[PDB]
């Protein structure tokens, strides 16, 4: 099927584009209800949570407004209190009641601070000549709650530190770290940081054991008791920083709920309208044209027509780089030549290649006919992974049913790739058994490949030159191909399938436009298309073509100019070729 | 860099 502009159109009509929005703030956590849920049921339990989500998901954010809200009890009073000269117990008071026990202290009702007093009893009988207690922390409302922060979880931020007073040291010269500032609350840390400071096994020992030790220097030190803890831990990272913690059997049992970000949400009028308020919450000045092309390119982000990405500080920093280009105001305009300059900013490879191209360093067809060729299109794996045409040849002669894979073979083909090349194989010699074993041997070569490749997404370029050598059938150079192939010949979903067709049509436009020029693709991906203005306004002209499909006959048919059957169709050529082969194979 | 088909 031919997929018209209208077919392809995706993005959102603007209305009114330079009048300014006005919309609330959403709630945090707006389109995440998942983890939302996840962190309710945390709080409502005193369990300790983790979230995990992709980066910049804006994760911290949303947890720290969330629990900006909340309401406890005012946490008591926290203090190091010594029940010796060598020793210390760490005590909660009641709140505000700190500063009357000290003051009796300071001196030379209080039920809970027993055993400081008890032990603080004979300088008189001995004339024997680092006492008072040692307040961490105190507030006047759990409300909103403690909430710390630590991003960098190392022993002393986590745990506290002994300083020594010239060397001595004593109940006073502890200070706290963030365990003890968080007591009565919240105390979020990274996973990454537990990992790479090495502090995850103190941190366990912490929650299992209540064992919470400031660091020290390796003179005589203090013996600190354990304490019960009262906080709840929330966790964050990324799926992959969960993985070496999740193998860990302790993991599990400390961080019972996990809270979990999707990575895009629904794309809904909701969900725009919630970014809008999100972005002038921000401080943004945001038009209404401003707020259609960020939704839009969320959508073109998650390469969804129907999802948009949910990673709002990518939003904001491509916001920040179009309020600038607006002279402060977000506009249609400017969020579109923010993209632009994105582009720009990573272009230099694709315009060295290009100019290859057109040098003839590179050899590439973008018009005309050949036996046994195709462009099949690829992406560079290095960010912002450009698309680009790949020039393919097959060809076959009389043997021993053998389908050999060049770059495969030479090692530079990775596994899926051997997979799809293995899986034609297995559809071409089940297609075609009136000469018992197929009577050819064919050899795949991507022409100007130094690097290595992988994917399953040529197995219909392969294909279809494949069965174009077969069969002598010239084919269009002017339409590149991608697509998966299963055993039975069907078409299969690929990946990054906008910057597949840019690639080609920024071949195409760099050659000079033929106006016939195009690509087949899956139907399966459908959904994923998002193109690029410049490529639906070619289409929309009759400049540059789209066509979906569903089996590799189908690919086969559009590039060869005529259909299977209606004999004299092309299986009659391809049965006709493989007869041509085996007699020369045989007799 | 790799290629991804």
């Amino acid at each position: 099927m031919r997929l018209s502009y209208e077919a392809l159109e995706w993005r959102t009509p603007i209305e009114n584009s330079t009048e300014p929005v006005s919309l609330p703030p959403p709630p945090p956590f707006f389109g995440q209800e998942r983890a939302r849920e996840a962190l309710e049921l945390a709080i409502r339990g005193g369990f300790h949570a983790y979230l995990v989500g992709p980066p910049s998901l804006g994760k911290h954010e949303a947890l720290l407004a969330y629990l900006s809200t909340q309401s406890v009890e005012t946490p008591p009073d926290l203090l190091y209190v010594p029940l010796s000269e060598r020793k210390v117990a760490v005590l909660t008071l009641p709140s505000g009641q700190e500063i009357h026990l000290a003051e009796a202290v300071e001196g030379l009702r209080f039920p809970q601070a027993r055993a400081y007093l008890e032990a603080l009893r004979r300088y008189a009988e001995t004339g024997e000549p680092q006492w008072r207690p040692n307040l961490l922390t105190s507030s006047s409302s759990g409300t909103p709650p403690p909430i710390v922060y630590e991003p960098y979880a190392t022993a002393p931020r986590l745990f506290g530190r002994l300083d020594y007073l010239v060397w001595s040291t004593n109940v006073s010269l502890i200070r706290p770290g963030a365990v003890h500032r968080a007591q009565g609350g919240y105390l979020i840390l990274d996973a990454l940081s537990l990992k790479r400071e090495g502090t995850w096994e103190a941190f366990k020992r912490a929650l299992r054991n209540g064992q919470v030790e400031p660091v020290t220097e390796p003179p005589a030190g203090l013996e600190v008791e354990p304490f019960p803890i009262q906080m709840q831990v929330i966790l964050v990272g990324t799926p992959e920083a969960f993985e070496g913690l999740e193998e860990d059997p302790a993991f599990s049992e400390l961080f019972r709920i996990r809270a979990e970000f999707s990575p895009t949400l629904p794309a809904s009028p909701e969900n725009c309208t919630a970014l809008g308020g999100w972005l002038l919450a921000q401080g943004f000045q945001l038009t209404q044209g401003g707020l259609t092309r960020l939704y839009d390119e969320a959508r073109r982000m998650a390469e969804q027509r129907d999802r948009m990405d949910a990673r709002l500080v990518e939003i904001r920093a491509l916001a920040e780089e179009a309020a600038v280009l607006g002279g402060g105001l977000l506009t249609a305009e400017s969020v579109e030549q923010a993209i632009a300059a994105r582009e720009h900013r990573s272009f230099l490879s694709e315009e060295e290649f290009l100019r290859a191209v057109q040098e003839g360093v590179i050899r590439l067809r973008t018009t005309g006919r050949a036996v046994g060729e195709v462009n099949s299109l690829v992406v560079v794996e290095a960010a912002p992974y450009w698309g680009r045409p790949a020039r393919l040849t097959a060809r076959a002669a009389p043997g021993r049913d053998h389908l050999i894979s060049i770059d495969r073979e030479a090692g530079l083909g990775g596994q899926i790739f051997h997979k799809a090349v293995l899986t034609l194989a297995g559809y071409l010699r089940s297609r075609y058994i009136e000469h018992g074993s197929l009577p050819v041997t064919i050899s795949l070569a991507f022409e100007q490949n130094y690097v290595s490749i992988e994917g399953d997404a040529a197995g219909l370029a392969e294909l279809v030159a494949a069965l174009s050598a077969i069969g002598n059938l010239p084919l269009r150079q002017d339409l590149a191909v991608t697509g998966a192939v299963d055993q039975t010949g069907k078409v299969l979903a690929v990946g990054a399938i906008n910057a597949k067709v840019e690639g080609f049509f920024r071949v195409c436009k760099a050659l000079g436009l033929s106006g016939t020029q195009g690509v087949i693709l899956p139907e399966a991906n459908l959904a994923n298309l998002t193109l690029r203005a410049e490529v639906l306004e070619a289409v929309r002209a009759g400049q540059f073509h789209i066509y979906a499909v569903e089996t590799a006959e189908q690919a086969l048919e559009i590039l060869a100019g005529a259909r299977m059957e209606g004999f004299r169709g092309l299986q009659e050529k391809i049965r006709a070729g493989l007869e041509a082969f085996a007699r020369l194979e045989e007799g | 860099a790799p290629e991804a088909v």
